[PDB]
């Protein structure tokens, strides 16, 4: 139902895209209040004929570094009977691009950044706000598009702010200090320090510090182990197919209370 | 960024 007969390519090739959103709510005492990963695998293929495919990943059930999938669904092309009976993912794919699988995880997530805030209320007219970020992943990988958003009080008079890497700006319109870093390798750390002058009132209610980032790995811990291909009439296998995988991990709602 | 694509061998 998913694929027309008679497809022919000179170059048999496929691309797997592992796309994940990592979500966190962290207490000021470094307690994880909530975390999850929403993931999907997108397959784009140019395969001749009616290839029989198998997708292998580091699922705990077949490997007992393996991962706990809480829930998943698959494209209609996947044989659910074989996933229930063997934990095998077996299909004849659509041609071109489709979403093979979508999944959710909560256990043993790699939280790519640790956010360590320090807030000192000095008098009733001054706040000192410091944040350290630490990249918790291999030193050979680069995070990119890093943003740290630090909320400011509605009675902010002025901000002075410096940081050890990247650039930071007070955006009064957004009641935030916005810290941007273009790239940061794993097992690194940086720091921002702000002095917030406050307007005196008679008599703070802090939102969380949020991050944006992209990392070149699955924070679920998902690794693609194989994509087996067999076309029985054309008699080509794996060895005849050029195969690629990319991992893109993005922040979703990634909040650390201060 | 094509450097983000890794080969799948086997």
């Amino acid at each position: 139902g998913w694929r027309r007969e008679g497809i022919k390519y000179r170059r048999n090739e496929l691309f797997l895209d592992v796309l994940e959103s990592v979500n966190l709510l962290m207490s000021p005492q470094g307690q994880v209040l909530s975390a999850h990963v929403s993931g999907r695998v997108v397959m784009k293929s140019y395969l001749s004929g009616m290839p029989e495919c198998k997708f292998g990943m580091n699922d705990k059930i077949v490997i007992e570094q393996s991962i706990a999938i809480d829930d998943c669904t698959f494209h209609q092309c996947v044989r659910l009977s074989k996933f229930d009976s063997e934990r095998s993912i077996s299909f004849i794919p659509p041609d071109g691009e489709f979403e093979l699988m979508r999944y959710r995880t909560t256990k043993d997530i790699i939280l790519p950044f640790r956010v360590i805030p320090l807030v000192r209320e000095v008098g009733r007219t001054k706040l000192e706000v410091k944040v350290v970020i630490k990249s918790n992943f291999k030193p050979s990988l680069l995070a990119q598009k890093i943003e740290v958003r630090i909320p400011t009080p509605l009675n902010t008079s002025g901000v002075q702010v410096i940081c050890m890497k990247g650039k930071a700006k007070y955006k009064a319109s957004e009641n935030a200090i916005v810290w941007k870093i273009k790239r940061m390798a794993g097992m690194k750390e940086s720091q921002i320090s702000a002095e917030i002058e406050l307007l005196p009132t008679n008599d703070w209610a802090r939102p969380p510090i949020s991050m944006n980032f992209e990392v070149p790995f699955a924070p679920s811990g998902l690794k693609v182990r194989y994509l087996k291909v067999f076309e029985p009439k054309l008699n080509y296998s794996d060895h005849d197919v050029i195969k690629w995988v990319r991992y893109i991990g993005r922040s979703g709602i990634y909040e650390t209370r201060c | 960024d094509l450097l983000a694509w890794d080969p799948l061998f086997g």
